[PDB]
C-alpha cells in the first residue's frame, strides 16, 4: 500500500490518468487479494 | 572436563530483528520519491522510521 501511494504521488502532476488508473485498480486488487489469501490460509491450516 | 560447543541458530533473529530493521530502512528510502514541496510527509516518514 505504501509503495502504491509512492508511485501515485510520483506520477501525479505529470501523468494524472495513469495515477488515477493505478489507484482505481488497487482499490479492487488489494481487498480481493487479501480475501483469497485469508481463504487459502484458513483452509490449509484448519484442515490439518 | 566435559565441554560442549553450541552454535546459535540465526533464523529467529533474521525473523525478529534483522528483517524489521531492513524493511524500516527500505521504508525510509521512500521519502525521496515524494516531491520536495511536501514538508510534513517526509518528516513524518523520517520520524516514524527513527522511532521504529
Ligand atoms: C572448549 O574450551 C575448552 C577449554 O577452553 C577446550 O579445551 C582445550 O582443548 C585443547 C585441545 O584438546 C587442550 O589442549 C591440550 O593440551 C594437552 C597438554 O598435554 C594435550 O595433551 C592435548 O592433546 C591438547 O593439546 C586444552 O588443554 C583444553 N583446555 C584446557 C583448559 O585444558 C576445548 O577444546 C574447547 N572446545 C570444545 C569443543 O570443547
Amino acid at each position: 500500500a505504501l509503495i502504491e501511494f509512492a508511485t501515485v504521488n510520483y506520477f501525479t502532476k505529470s501523468q494524472p490518468a495513469r495515477a488515477a488508473k493505478i489507484d482505481r485498480l488497487s482499490r479492487i486488487a488489494f481487498p480481493l487479494l487479501f480475501g483469497i489469501f485469508n481463504l487459502v490460509y484458513w483452509a490449509t491450516y484448519l484442515n490439518r | 572436563s566435559l565441554s560442549f560447543k553450541l552454535k546459535r541458530n540465526i533464523g529467529y533473529f533474521i525473523l525478529q530483528t534483522y528483517m524489521p530493521s531492513i524493511l524500516i530502512t527500505i521504508l525510509s528510502w521512500v521519502s525521496f520519491w515524494i516531491n520536495y514541496d511536501a514538508s510534513a510527509a517526509r518528516v513524518a516518514l523520517g520520524i516514524t522510521t527513527v522511532l521504529t
